């Protein structure tokens, strides 16, 4: 039926029997790049099961205070295995994913959670300096980042943050966040499911890319609905979330990257 | 101006053809492709040439000359055709030792009144007269030499879009020399050192002739000065005997060099 589904992908399965349909962003389904659209000339490598397989990043926890998480790709995916492994030891890399964000609760809670996948999800800074944002604070990896509820200005000249400042109903980026639904995404509401699927071909002006500077997508959650349980001010839930990348193909081996970190 | 190949796939490689290995002394590039050296994949070329031919090279409108007229002999004056005048377009048609094309001239005419609170003038009116070799040069700006019966002119006025003609491959020879390695004349012995003494690399001592420029209005008291600057465009064009280019600035119409002669900076052998 629409709710019970079994995704498998290398030697990871997962299944559900609350789900609200999968969605395939822009009806494309993910694929490798084909002879009349090829670019590099050298051969690619193509991991397939040893990439191409679920990995669960860290659980985040649903509170009724919270503003929204946000995560890249495939930034979030780079310490993941051998995924993270062919990323770095590659100048160009590309890939798909199947994204399953995992929520569940009882017939005595309710909350909705917008899942949104954005391409080329440019986020807003802190300070009046413009694109001052540093490449350690917009990559933060499987950890991803959080949406404030309001703008505050860094005003440390001294020692800047150069970070992100993503006000939730501003989208993060300056549009209302009620229109982001012209983006693929699923919404997980309490009453009717458990999780929420996207599967999401490789979206970019270009066929291959580097991944260590260019994220392709960009994940955000928000609470449409927040979270609420009988008579306990006191809830938490969490958000586990599981994706797994595909069709990767990497071209323009060499030694491996060792970006800057913190 | 087309495609280039398609990449095709290659795989690993282990015979006793050696594409790698070569000798350069042959005077022969090794004409080496990615899958002779590395394993490639099957790519569909649509990138082409279309921009670099010859044609495309040259299909732009360059400044050859900016001749001055102050219409208060000044009131007209006479340039020697050349594209040597400038360096732009002069290095790029020497990147081949010979050519063959027909000329478009584009004239872009300014003027402007010297004085920021003094004189008036009526729409100038200008006549730009071309002299072939042989023809007589006017000595002033309204003698007979500018009733044109037989010299071609443009009658150019103010305001009006550029003035344009063709012009077609007027070489006495085949091609067009961009480098003639003699001299016109040969010293006899016997002869005077005056005698049989001519320029290095020249051939005529006037080529193409040159070009008269005037003001055909009445002059007026007032400060007025004119440019009319010249821009030519080689179309349908051939060249032959590629050339390396120029490196150091050029030091008049020869090969001659003087100045910058250290072109390249410094830069450490193992560094990136
Ligand atoms: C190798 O590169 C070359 C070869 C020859 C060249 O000049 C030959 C040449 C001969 C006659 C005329 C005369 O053209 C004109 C006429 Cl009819 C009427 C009005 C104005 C002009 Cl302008 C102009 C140029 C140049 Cl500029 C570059």
């Amino acid at each position: 039926s629409v709710r019970v589904m079994q995704l498998t992908l290398g030697n990871s399965t997962i299944t559900t029997q609350e789900a609200a349909n999968s969605v395939v962003a822009y009806g494309r389904w993910p694929e490798y790049i084909k002879d009349s659209e090829a670019n590099p000339v050298d051969q690619p490598t193509e991991p397939d099961v040893a990439a191409c397989r679920f990995y669960t990043l860290d659980t985040v926890t649903w509170r009724k205070e919270s503003r929204g998480w946000w995560w890249k790709l495939p930034d979030a995916l780079k310490d993941m295995g051998l995924f993270g492994q062919n990323m770095f030891y590659h100048y160009l890399g590309r890939a798909g994913y199947t994204v399953h964000v995992q929520c569940n609760a009882s017939k005595f809670h309710q909350g909705a959670l917008g899942v949104f996948a954005v391409p080329e999800m440019c986020l807003a800074g802190d300070s009046t300096t413009h694109m001052f944002t540093k490449y350690e604070n917009a990559n933060p990896g499987e950890k991803g980042g959080e949406f404030k509820g309001s703008f505050t200005l860094d005003t440390n000249a001294t020692n800047p943050a150069r970070n992100f400042c993503p006000v939730d109903y501003l989208f993060g980026s300056g549009v209302l966040a009620g229109n982001a639904f012209v983006y693929p995404h699923q919404i997980i509401n309490l009453r009717t499911n458990n999780c929420a699927t996207l599967v999401l071909p490789y979206v970019n002006s270009l066929s291959i890319d580097s991944m260590t500077k260019h994220n392709n997508w960009g994940i955000a959650i928000l609470p449409l609905a927040p979270l609420d349980f009988a008579t306990e001010s006191s809830t938490e839930i969490p958000i586990t979330l599981t994706i797994a990348p595909m069709c990767c193909e990497f071209n323009g081996l060499r030694n491996i990257t060792v970006p800057r970190t913190q | 101006a087309n495609n280039l190949p398609d990449t095709q796939s290659s795989g690993p490689a282990h015979s006793k053809e050696t594409p790698a290995l070569t000798a350069v002394e042959t005077g022969a590039t090794n004409p080496l492709v990615p899958s002779d050296t590395v394993q490639t994949r099957h790519v569909i070329q649509k990138r082409t040439r279309s921009e670099s031919t010859v044609e495309s090279f040259f299909a732009r409108g360059a400044c050859v000359a900016i001749i001055e007229v102050d219409n208060d002999s000044k009131l007209f004056s006479v340039w020697k055709i050349t594209y040597k005048d400038t360096v732009q377009l002069r290095r790029k048609l020497e990147f081949f030792t010979y050519s063959r094309f027909d000329m478009e001239f584009t004239f872009v005419v300014t003027s402007n009144y010297t004085d920021a609170n003094n004189g008036h003038a009526l729409n100038q009116v200008y006549q730009i007269m071309y002299i072939p070799p042989g023809a007589p040069i006017p000595g002033k700006w309204n003698d007979y030499t500018w009733q044109t019966s037989s010299n071609p002119s443009v009658f150019y006025t103010y305001g009006a879009p550029p003035a344009r003609i063709s012009v077609p491959y007027v070489g006495i020879a085949n091609a067009y020399s961009h480098f003639y390695d003699g001299f016109a004349k040969v010293p006899l012995a016997g002869q005077a050192s005056t005698e049989g003494d001519s320029l290095y690399g020249a051939a005529s001592l006037n080529d193409f002739g040159s070009l008269a420029v005037r003001v055909v209005n009445d002059h007026n008291p007032t400060k007025l000065t004119s440019k009319i600057r010249v821009y030519m465009k080689p179309k349908h064009v051939r060249v032959w005997c590629p050339r390396p280019p120029r490196a150091v600035p050029y030091y008049g119409p020869g090969v001659d060099y003087k100045d910058g002669l250290a072109p390249l900076p410094g830069k450490g052998l193992t560094t990136y």
